[PDB]
């Protein structure tokens, strides 16, 4: 027990909605209001945060070990992405269907991409960001939106990936998890 | 089977309420 | 078509009378409820 | 009531009436059938318009026949903004392709005994090969239910349990059609059609129809039933 | 005043003391009207400073400057604020003309005469009069008749009002030709209250608006001349009870009734209540969520018309109970609305297909993501959207807080009309105090009930 | 018009979301929304 | 449970039927 | 349906033409008091 | 039946949570050692990466009916995994009694309802035996005086 | 007696009424939380739950509210229990097409 | 907001829209000023 | 024709029957044929 005055009459202490966090050579901007989680999503993860209510919004990277020099290296971003599907999550039936529509044979769950970015550092590397709209057959909150971050530093990929529900893209969540994406530094 | 048990048991319920509205002791003033 | 109805849902239906005869019975009907009660009057 | 008029109506003068389920009749044109100018068409605004619905029903003395039904939908049946291409020959072979607009339509009737039969009215992915004066062929019928239909004991094919969970003892056991596995394969139908009352001034044509179809099979339960439906249909070329 | 011995009525029945107390119950409902007009100027100006030119008039909780924007004041093409100085003259009008009318109701609550009668029979009366009764509801029913006339006069040559129905997003515009069919004013009355016909909060055009006003302010002014020289019929005499409480109680079911009205001409009505300065409507923004969510997956490279839900009826677009095209989902049950942003998509089989995939419109498209983003959805801290939300958006639809608000004040004031009603009857009949303990009836009456 | 909203009410200097009472009141409620009309939905947010 | 739930509910039904029908019966005799 | 919406038509107005006529028929006399 | 004993793919052990008391309906998930979440049986099985046909679960049985079998059949593993839920997995005959299927309680657990049901009634009966004993003068009425 | 058909005579048996029913309607309520006591539940009707798993066509209010107690179970179990660590994913918990 | 020259005003105008509870709650203190007479 | 109502230990339906009452509102006639329109006067119309 220690013995100290409280807080009164001298302005408050944090207010801009967002907390610095450093981990392993990565520091970005994380979302005050989201608590950390145990559950490791993939075997790779080093810091996972998610949304209070749902874990919908939660925002993780990975720590993959690379053989490459550079994501450039990889290629276009559509190759890229082309590299990291299970990220998403495989479809778990194999139960036939073509009678829910707006999908395609046998298939009811879909990604549809609606850009690529690349954010040149200081001297020479780039960082490829994206924005992945995951659609389900039920329409599950409208789909989910995939704000996926790569970057390489010396092996250890670490790639940023700020998962969001599609009501909470537009009832006010966008700009917390804009914030959180472009404030990914790795340094 | 059921149905008939719980309809008897409804227009059991029913009856007695008839017969308590309109067979009473009628109350006297005395 | 395969059954018949009457579809007088919406459209405005005054009263939902949606063919003559109703307006005329329901005019006819308060009618005789009103003569009756004019000719019994005076009493009391 | 022809096309003409019915552009000629608003919402307002429609609304509630009945008329919004009711494909086009071509009052003008004729009966002749064989002055269509054949060619490449891609036929628009295809319309489609039942006018009696019947279902087989199985009886006790063997006797396999179609029985009238009650519609328990109400004017929710009818397809209209049909697309597609069809061609027409010389000696009068045409074929007929169905590809996009509201080609299905949820129906429900009830068989003398008061059974609920839900099927989907359907005519999408329609190969009508044959003459002008009948062609017939096969159409695609999805189920009925999506996969992400979950029964009132969550369950399902995408979404749900995969099992009577309110029930910790009853886990496997003879209900595996009922939980264990979900079929919701879609579908065959057969429809065939007629033409009648043509116009090759404006490019347009009648007829009535006949189709069979099965309806929902309960996501892979007790067995379907064919559907017999009788009803008049409408199109424009081009 | 008065105390409780030299008048019966206790102080939570004090003005009940003043039923035959003329001069003091007139100078009572004048300080009452001041209450009202310095509600209605306070508020005014409160809403006028706590006004931000961005945001439109449904996102800052104002519920009386829609109704001036609605009358055609600082308005222009598609509701944008083109100044707030007519609603600052509208309030400090109304601030200024209550001081005045609190001016009189403390005058006559305080040294006011206590009768107007034995002095000013002009506006002395009392309760049984019939005639002096009717006379002074002809001059009510005159001043109604002229203020009717007054908003009809707005709408012709005063700058015209609001349309939300005019194209390019509505504008105010001058209102030519009003409805002035007998058959088309009293159809709306006439009409049933369900759904497709709403009774009168259906009416969804400012000619049938105008028209109805025409009507209504004839047929006020009509009846006031009427009342100033007639006197009721022995007919109506003996259906009626003619005492002062009694009057009030045919006035509070007469107002209840108008009270439930104005909830469901708030919740549901866009023409009266355009839906630019009071947010969207319950349906409206049903409809926008499906609309939107339509055209967001149509430019997502989909198919509409299919891609049937997980029931087997349509995600997109199903058929109505009476065969035009709807939006699908849960939204089928608001089919019946109409709105602005739908009818150039909206043809005579309902939705139109290829006007929906092709003729879409960018302003058309904004108002519905922003009548989805701010739908009628809160709570009473002012939090938007459903119970289970989070705490991020302060907002509450202005058709929520009116439509609630008036919905309880109709219900208490029916039960206002209960309790006088009851009470006129009793006063009337000499049952206002209790049984006799002499003369009781049912000792008069057989047994066995 | 609903109930009051108290979700998200206390958070910490730092910004942390606390659960509260009101919180878990949410958490049931959540259940209870989103197995309530299981089929009938298509659309995330429940305007209708 | 669908026949002996049956005459439970028989059972729970005629027994105290028959107690207060004793009683009333009695209590009705004496005028 | 036609026949059947005549018939609870005509029931409707008729009991509704009681109770307006019925209340018309001088209730604030059928008190037991005086007054 | 035997001890079930679940694995991944690539070498770890996954336990079966067990089923709390609370619940009638628990969802069916499999953990490691350190307790972190590996697999379950999903409700969504959409966007998913914990069903059981891509985690790639293969249950083995030690000492029981089944020694040494190993199943890697999804529904199998499904199953096993239902019932390692409800903790040691049995065969139940079921045909002997028409079991409908859904937990019943012990004679203890009746005879704690029974007299605790019958200790609250003792309550009142008591309250107002004594009520009666205190105030016995004044059951017909008060003295009026 | 005109109004509803019965009606009090004895104003003692009226306030014994009175008495009566707030105490007995209070009783039974704490003897069916001593039920609750030891989870003995009136949970289920086993014949309408086995004709519901063996007919997907059987919809009532009674299955409507057992799978919103599933909901209400699922999801409020891992935020209000903490002690038993119940680390449940988004993937595995119950849930409706959309919302 | 409020024009230029009232921006000085608009604190008097934020409390003006409880005048009438206060008009109530003051019809409550004369009533005890009279002593509920 | 093999398994008749008279060895389904049926009573009152021949009662019925023999006088008329062969529909039902199951769908059914115990002809062997289908009701498509039974009527009031069926079995359960008679016995309601
Ligand atoms: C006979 C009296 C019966 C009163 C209750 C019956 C139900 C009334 C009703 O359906 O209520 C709603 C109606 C309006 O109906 C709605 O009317 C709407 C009209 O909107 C349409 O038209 C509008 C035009 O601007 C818009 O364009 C709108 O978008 C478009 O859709 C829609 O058609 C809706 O589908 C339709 O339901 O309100 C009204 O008629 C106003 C009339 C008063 C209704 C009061 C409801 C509460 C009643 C009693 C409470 C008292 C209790 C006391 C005792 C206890
Ligand atoms: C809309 C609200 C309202 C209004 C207009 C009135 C009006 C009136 N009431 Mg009343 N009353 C009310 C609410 C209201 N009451 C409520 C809620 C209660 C329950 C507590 C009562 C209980 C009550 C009782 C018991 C009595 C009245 C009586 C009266 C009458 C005379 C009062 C009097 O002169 O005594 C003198 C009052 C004063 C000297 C104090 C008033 C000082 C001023 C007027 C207060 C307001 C100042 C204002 C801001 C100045 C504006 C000036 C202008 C230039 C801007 C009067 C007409 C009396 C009556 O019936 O007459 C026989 C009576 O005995 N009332
Ligand atoms: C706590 C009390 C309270 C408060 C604060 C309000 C507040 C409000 N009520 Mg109200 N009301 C109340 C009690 C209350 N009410 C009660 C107890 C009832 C009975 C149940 C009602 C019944 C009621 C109805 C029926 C309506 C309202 C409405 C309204 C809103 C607008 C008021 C209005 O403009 O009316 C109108 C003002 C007058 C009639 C006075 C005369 C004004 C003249 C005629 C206008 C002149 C305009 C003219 C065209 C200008 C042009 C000038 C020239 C060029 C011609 C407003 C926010 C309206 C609404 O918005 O519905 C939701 C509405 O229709 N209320
Ligand atoms: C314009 C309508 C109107 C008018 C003119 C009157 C007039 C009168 N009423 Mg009355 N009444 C009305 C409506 C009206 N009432 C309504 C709507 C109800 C609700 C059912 C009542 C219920 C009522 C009762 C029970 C009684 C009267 C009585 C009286 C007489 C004396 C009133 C008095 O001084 O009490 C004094 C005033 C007060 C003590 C102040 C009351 C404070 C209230 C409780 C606070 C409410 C404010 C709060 C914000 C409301 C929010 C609710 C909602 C908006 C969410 C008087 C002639 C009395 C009577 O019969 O005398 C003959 C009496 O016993 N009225
Ligand atoms: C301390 C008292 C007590 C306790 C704890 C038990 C406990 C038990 N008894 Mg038992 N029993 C008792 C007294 C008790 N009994 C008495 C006094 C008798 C003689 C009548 C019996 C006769 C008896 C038989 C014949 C059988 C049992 C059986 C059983 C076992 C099965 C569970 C059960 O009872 O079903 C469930 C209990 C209930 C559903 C009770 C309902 C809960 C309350 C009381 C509701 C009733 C109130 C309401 C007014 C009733 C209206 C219903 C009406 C409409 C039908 C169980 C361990 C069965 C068994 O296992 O065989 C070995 C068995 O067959 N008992
Ligand atoms: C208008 C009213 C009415 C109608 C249309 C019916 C119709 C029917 N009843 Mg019914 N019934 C009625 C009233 C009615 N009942 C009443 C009020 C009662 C209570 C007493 C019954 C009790 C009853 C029972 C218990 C049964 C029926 C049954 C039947 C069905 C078959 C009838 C039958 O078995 O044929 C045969 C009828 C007879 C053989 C009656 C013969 C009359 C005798 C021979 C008269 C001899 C004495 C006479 C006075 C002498 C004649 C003198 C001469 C010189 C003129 C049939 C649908 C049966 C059924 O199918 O089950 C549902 C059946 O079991 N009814
Ligand atoms: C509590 C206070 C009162 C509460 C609410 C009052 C609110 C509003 C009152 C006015 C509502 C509209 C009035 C006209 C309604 C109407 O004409 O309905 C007419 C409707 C129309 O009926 C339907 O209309 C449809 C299209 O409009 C279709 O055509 C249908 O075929 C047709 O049946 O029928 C009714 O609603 C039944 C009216 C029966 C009234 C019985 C009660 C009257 C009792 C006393 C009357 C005393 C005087
Ligand atoms: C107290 C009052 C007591 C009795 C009422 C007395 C007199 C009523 C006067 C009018 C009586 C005739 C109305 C019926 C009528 O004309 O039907 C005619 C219409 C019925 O509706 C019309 O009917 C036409 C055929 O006559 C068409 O078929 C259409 O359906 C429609 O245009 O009534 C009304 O729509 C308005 C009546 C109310 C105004
Ligand atoms: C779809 C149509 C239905 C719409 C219903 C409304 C129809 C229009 C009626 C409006 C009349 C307004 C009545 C106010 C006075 C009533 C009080 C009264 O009664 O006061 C009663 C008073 C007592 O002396 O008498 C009197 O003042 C004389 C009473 C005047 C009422 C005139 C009634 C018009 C004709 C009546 C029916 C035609 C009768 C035909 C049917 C008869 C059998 C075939
Ligand atoms: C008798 C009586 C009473 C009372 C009543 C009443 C109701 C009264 C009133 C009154 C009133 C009703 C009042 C009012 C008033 C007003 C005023 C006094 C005013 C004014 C003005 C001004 C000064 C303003 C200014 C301004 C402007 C111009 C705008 C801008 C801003 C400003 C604000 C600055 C009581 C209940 C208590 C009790 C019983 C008896
Ligand atoms: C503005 C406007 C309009 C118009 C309106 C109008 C025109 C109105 C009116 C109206 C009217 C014109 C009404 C009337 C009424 C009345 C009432 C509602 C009443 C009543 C009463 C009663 C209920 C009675 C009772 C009784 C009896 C029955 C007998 C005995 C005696 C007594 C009293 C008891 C419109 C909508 C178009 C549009 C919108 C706007
Ligand atoms: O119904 Mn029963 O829950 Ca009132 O929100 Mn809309 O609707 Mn339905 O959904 Mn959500
Ligand atoms: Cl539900
Ligand atoms: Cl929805
Ligand atoms: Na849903």
């Amino acid at each position: 027990a220690y013995g100290e005055g409280a807080n009164v009459f001298g302005r408050v202490t944090n207010k801009s909605g967002f907390v610095p966090y450093a981990g392993d050579s990565f520091a970005l901007l994380l979302p005050s209001k989201w608590n950390p989680s145990d559950e490791k999503e993939v075997d790779s993860i080093v810091l996972r945060y998610a949304d209070n209510f749902d874990a919908v919004n939660n925002v993780y990277v990975i720590a993959q070990d690379t053989d490459k020099s550079s994501i450039q290296d990889y290629g276009s971003p559509e190759e890229f992405i082309s590299q990291f599907g299970y990220l998403l999550g495989r479809q778990a039936w194999a139960g036939q269907t073509v009678s829910e529509g707006g999908f395609d044979a046998n298939k009811v769950s879909s990604a549809a991409l609606l850009g690529v970015a690349t954010e040149k550092d200081k001297k020479g590397k780039t960082y490829y960001k994206f924005e992945i709209l995951s659609r389900t057959a039920d329409g599950n909150e409208g789909g989910r939106h995939q704000l996926v971050k790569a970057t390489v530093s010396n092996g250890k990929l670490y790639l940023l990936k700020v998962q969001a529900g599609d009501k909470r893209w537009f009832k006010g969540t966008d700009k917390e998890c804009l914030g959180v994406l472009d404030s990914f530094t790795v340094v | 089977m059921e149905a008939l048990v719980y309809t008897f048991l409804l227009i059991g319920t029913l009856g007695i309420i008839f017969f308590s509205i309109f067979f009473r002791e009628p109350p006297r003033i005395a | 078509l395969v059954d018949d109805r009457m579809n007088g849902d919406g459209t405005g239906l005054p009263f939902g009378v949606n063919d003559g005869i109703l307006g005329w019975v329901i005019a006819g009907t308060l009618g005789t409820i009103w003569a009756i009660y004019f000719v019994s009057q005076k009493d009391l | 009531l022809t096309y003409d008029e019915l552009q000629g109506l608003t919402y307002l003068q429609v609304k509630g009436t009945g008329i919004a389920n009711t494909c086009p009749v071509v009052e003008q044109g004729t009966s002749n059938v064989r002055e269509l100018k054949p060619g490449d068409y891609k036929l628009e605004k295809f319309c489609m318009e039942p006018t009696s619905f019947t279902v087989k029903e199985e009886d006790a003395k063997g006797r396999e026949e179609f029985v009238k039904t009650k519609l328990l939908t109400r004017l929710t049946y009818g397809l209209d903004g049909m697309n597609g291409s069809m061609k027409i020959n010389n000696d009068g072979s045409v074929e007929f392709r169905e590809d996009e607009g509201l080609d299905y339509a949820a129906t429900t009737v009830k068989l003398p005994g008061g059974e609920y039969v839900p099927f989907l009215f359907t005519i999408k992915e329609f190969d009508g090969k044959g003459t002008l004066d009948s062609f017939s062929g096969d159409f695609l019928v999805p189920s009925y239910r999506g996969s992400t239909f979950l029964d009132p004991k969550g369950r399902g094919g995408a979404t749900g349990y995969d099992n009577a969970i309110a029930l910790p003892a009853k886990a496997d056991a003879d209900e595996i059609q009922r939980l264990n596995n979900k079929s919701y394969t879609p579908g065959k139908g057969s429809a065939v059609f007629s033409v009648a009352k043509v116009d090759t001034e404006t490019g347009e044509i009648a007829g009535v129809f006949e189709s069979i179809q099965p309806s929902d099979t309960e996501m892979g339960a007790h067995p379907a039933k064919d559907i017999k439906i009788t009803g008049l249909w409408y199109g424009q070329l081009t | 005043g008065r105390d409780q011995e030299t008048t019966g009525f206790a102080w939570w029945a004090g003005n009940a003391r003043l039923i035959n107390l003329s001069g003091k119950l007139l100078g009572a409902h004048v300080a009452h009207a001041g209450l009202i007009v310095f509600w209605a100027g306070a508020m005014n100006l409160f809403e006028v400073s706590h006004f931000v030119p961005e945001k439109p008039m449904y996102e800052q909780g104002l519920i009386l400057l829609p109704h001036i924007a609605t009358l055609g004041y600082g308005v222009g093409p598609g509701g944008e604020v083109l100044d707030t100085f007519p609603y600052f003259v509208s309030g400090v009008l109304h601030l200024i003309s209550s001081a005045v009318l609190g001016f009189g109701g403390v005058y006559h609550s305080l040294i006011g005469p206590e009768t107007l009668e034995e002095s000013y029979p002009f506006f002395g009366y009392v309760w049984k009069d019939k005639n002096k009764m009717t006379n002074i509801l002809g001059y009510h029913l005159i001043i109604l008749g002229c203020g009717a006339w007054l908003l009809v006069l707005k709408a012709l040559y005063f700058g015209g009002v609001y349309d939300t129905w005019a194209p390019g997003g509505g504008d105010v515009r001058i209102i030519s030709n009003p409805t002035t069919n007998a058959a088309i004013i009293f159809g709306y009355i006439v009409k049933s209250p369900f759904g497709g016909d709403g009774w009168i909060v259906s009416v969804d055009n400012l000619e049938d608006i105008i028209g109805g006003h025409i009507w209504i302010g004839t047929l006020c002014i009509l009846g006031g001349i009427w009342h100033i020289y007639t006197t009721p019929w022995p007919w109506a005499r003996r259906a009626f009870v003619w005492s002062g409480e009694a009057y009030l109680s045919y006035s509070l079911a007469a107002v209840s009734l108008m009270g439930f009205t104005a909830c469901c001409f708030a919740w549901f009505n866009n023409t009266a209540y355009p839906s630019e300065f009071y947010g969207p409507t319950g349906p409206e923004a049903s409809q926008a969520q499906a609309f939107t969510f339509l055209v967001r997956d149509q430019r997502l490279g989909a198919n509409v018309a299919s891609a049937q839900g997980p029931t087997g009826l349509g995600k997109y677009l199903m058929r109505s109970p009476t065969g035009e095209i709807i939006f699908g989902g849960e939204t089928m049950r608001f089919w019946d609305f109409r709105g602005p942003w739908v009818e150039p998509l909206r043809g005579p089989s309902g939705l139109d297909l290829v006007k929906l995939k092709n003729d879409i419109q960018p302003w058309q498209e904004r108002r519905a993501a922003e009548y989805m983003t701010h739908a009628p959805l809160g709570s009473l801290n002012s939090v938007g959207g459903v119970a289970t939300e989070i705490n991020a958006v302060n907002f509450v639809s202005p058709r929520s807080w009116l439509a609630t608000s008036h919905f309880c004040l109709g219900f208490f004031f029916f039960v206002g009309h209960l309790w006088h009603a009851g009470r006129a009857r009793a006063a009337a009949a000499g049952f206002e105090k209790g049984i006799d303990r002499v003369d009781e009836p049912v000792l008069s009456m057989r047994p066995l009930d | 018009l609903n109930g009051f909203n108290f979700n998200q009410s206390v958070v910490d200097s730092n910004g942390r979301v606390l659960n509260t009472w009101a919180d878990i009141i949410n958490r049931a409620n959540l259940g209870m929304e989103v197995m309530h009309e299981r089929n009938a939905h298509n659309f995330p947010l429940d305007l209708a | 449970v669908n026949i002996l739930g049956l005459t439970a509910t028989a059972l729970f039904i005629i027994i105290p039927t028959s107690f207060l029908l004793i009683l009333y019966v009695k209590t009705a005799a004496s005028e | 349906m036609l026949t059947l919406k005549i018939f609870v038509y005509t029931v409707v107005t008729f009991f509704v033409g009681l109770f307006i006529f019925g209340f018309l028929s001088n209730d604030p006399s059928r008190n037991p008091g005086k007054g | 039946l035997g001890h079930a004993s679940f694995k991944d793919q690539e070498g770890r052990e996954l336990f079966v949570r067990r089923m709390p008391t609370f619940f009638e309906t628990f969802p069916v998930v499999l953990i490691d050692k350190d307790g972190v979440v590996r697999a379950d049986v999903p409700f969504r099985k959409a966007e998913s990466k914990y069903s059981i046909e891509q985690v790639g679960v293969s249950v083995t049985f030690y000492g029981g009916e089944l020694n040494g079998l190993t199943f890697t059949d999804p529904s199998t593993v499904k199953k096993y995994a239902r019932k390692a839920q409800l903790g040691e997995i049995f065969e139940f005959d079921r045909s002997t009694l028409q079991s409908d299927g859904v937990f019943r309680s012990s004679p203890r657990g009746w005879f704690t309802f029974g007299h605790l049901s019958f200790a609250l009634l003792f309550f009142f009966g008591h309250i107002w035996h004594g009520s009666r004993t205190i105030f016995r003068d004044v059951f017909a009425g008060i003295d009026e005086d | 007696s005109q109004i509803f058909g019965v009606a009090f005579s004895n104003k003692r048996w009226l306030h014994f009424f009175m008495l009566f029913v707030p105490v007995t309607g209070l009783w039974m309520s704490a003897l069916g939380v001593v039920g609750l006591a030891l989870n003995l539940r009136a949970y289920d009707f086993v014949s309408q739950e086995i004709r519901a798993a063996e007919d997907p066509e059987f919809e009532t209010f009674y299955t409507k509210n057992i799978l919103l107690n599933e909901g209400i179970r699922a999801w409020m179990a891992a935020q209000d229990q903490p002690h038993e660590k119940l680390t449940l994913p988004e993937e595995v918990l119950p849930r409706g097409n959309a919302l | 907001k409020l024009p230029e020259a009232y921006a000085p005003f608009s604190p008097i105008v934020d409390v003006l829209p409880i005048i009438p509870v206060l008009f109530i709650l003051l019809a409550f203190v004369w009533q005890a000023s009279v002593s509920f007479r | 024709v093999l398994n008749p109502m008279w060895r389904q230990g049926m009573f009152v339906l021949p009662f019925l029957t023999r006088l008329g009452v062969t529909q039902s509102w199951g769908g059914w006639t115990i002809s062997g044929e289908t009701s498509s329109n039974p009527g009031i006067w069926s079995y359960e119309g008679a016995a309601a």
